[PDB]
């Protein structure tokens, strides 16, 4: 019921938190709605759609494919690991592996995706490279979701992700085969029933990527819009609350409501 | 049914067939096929990113397959978790189980994963143990974690996160 900012204002006094959005218009880049626009938030799993953009950068340069395989051991596993470990004996393709650091938040398959574009440092070149002058990654998983106060590693702000992904999905800094093969990663997001797909009406079209972190760190980027076709981009981030997963979960979902039924205006 | 839980995975045992994991799991928790292949995938309460879940690996795609692999996370908590970055230097390839388990402590860890390349025998067995600090399967300052792996009851090596 209540218009997007208050709805916001709202979800930030009761999380005791600090919240951060953008709604962008995707063919245009407009901004929409915002709050805490340009404030640093910890990206945690949402970094993951700039990694595998920089995965396919790679292809579309032919410096890799996404049919080659990787083979790993152990010793590469970190914590929350449900696809690449069922897979240690086998191997996984690099386009494999994006899916699943994608999908399923997959933190090893981030990983090795990882050390293919020259580590965080790489993939924070990559973002320069592209006009973000903001965004960085500068960890690994785990440590890169620890979301210390005031850290400004492993680090977004709202307006900065929603112009790299509107460049990432529809400039030529990705070719239009890597910009489709972004998208439908996003698509195919296993892990973000609780928030803005819990809300969505049926009919619309959604794309997405979420996260969590430390001290409640939470965060979704997404691709939305009505009559089956992006729309908008909406980026909203948590930092800095106590509440529990569901509560975090119940806000963002909450936030992306207020957008929805307000969406014409 | 009921969500999958630490108990189901207990429940659960090398050997079983693939209905007889559906049937203790409850099938509405389960999917296989996808990123799984002919492995059974079976999630705990949905969360979002980093659901607890179970994974059951089978000798074959054979109806009549036996559970040969078992690997969790966020399922099984530790019991006394008690792993400090002083502990964990103090383990060394080459020891056993039993020599880790004293070292980091007795409960400080759970089974991540377990394989019997040629079960029912369990001769190459592979055993990965997640073991903890007092808050690193929890919330808490002590959040250290470590992943100590075996072959045949052996320590090929380890990693930590966190340890203080």
């Amino acid at each position: 019921s209540p218009q997007p900012l208050e709805q916001i204002k709202l979800s930030e006094s009761q999380l005791s938190g600090r919240v951060g959005m953008i709604e962008m218009d995707l063919a245009s880049g407009r901004t929409l709605t915002a709050w805490r626009a340009d404030e640093r938030f910890p990206m945690m799993s949402t970094f993951k759609v700039v990694l595998c953009g920089a995965v396919l950068a790679r292809v579309d340069a032919g410096d890799e494919q996404l049919e080659r395989k990787i083979h790993y051991r152990q010793q590469d596993l970190v914590k929350y690991s449900p696809v690449s470990e069922k897979h240690l004996a086998d191997g996984m393709t690099v386009g494999e592996l994006c899916a699943a650091a994608i999908t399923m938040s997959d933190n090893s398959a981030a990983n090795l995706l990882l050390a293919t574009v020259g580590g965080p440092a790489g993939l924070t070149a990559f973002l320069r490279q592209i006009g973000d002058n903001v965004t960085r990654l500068d960890r690994w998983e785990t440590e890169l979701n620890e979301a210390l106060p005031g850290d400004a590693r492993d680090t977004t702000t709202p307006a900065s992700m929603a112009a790299t992904l509107r460049k990432l999905l529809t400039s030529q800094r990705l070719s239009a085969r890597s910009q489709r093969q972004l998208l439908q990663w996003m698509v195919d997001d296993r892990v973000a029933g609780p928030l803005i797909r819990s809300v969505l009406p049926a009919g619309w079209f959604i794309a997405d990527k979420t996260g969590a972190g430390e001290r409640g760190a939470r965060g979704i980027v997404a691709l939305l819009g009505p009559n089956n076709k992006a729309e908008r981009i909406v980026v909203i981030y948590l930092r800095d609350t106590p509440a529990s997963m569901a509560e975090r979960n119940q806000q963002i979902a909450g936030i992306g409501a207020a957008l929805i039924e307000h969406w014409q205006r | 049914a009921g969500v999958m839980t630490g108990a189901k995975f207990t429940q659960i045992q090398f050997g079983m067939t693939r209905q007889q994991v559906l049937d203790i799991a409850g099938a509405e928790n389960c999917e296989t096929g996808g990123s799984f292949g002919d492995s059974i995938h079976c999630r705990g309460h949905a969360a979002g990113d980093y659901y607890a879940y179970a994974t059951f690996g089978f000798t074959s795609a054979a109806a009549d397959a036996k559970v040969d692999s078992k690997s969790q996370e966020k399922l099984l908590a530790p019991s006394a978790p008690t792993l400090t970055l002083a502990k964990f230097n103090q383990v060394t390839v080459g020891m056993t189980r039993a020599q880790v388990l004293a070292t980091v402590g007795q409960g400080s860890c759970t089974t991540w994963s377990e394989y019997y390349p040629a079960y029912p025998s369990t001769a190459g067995v592979t055993l990965s143990l997640s073991c903890f600090d007092v808050d690193g399967y929890s919330t808490g300052f002590y959040r250290g974690s470590a992943h100590l792996w075996f072959t045949d009851g052996v320590l090929q090596g380890k990693r930590q996160w966190d340890l203080v």
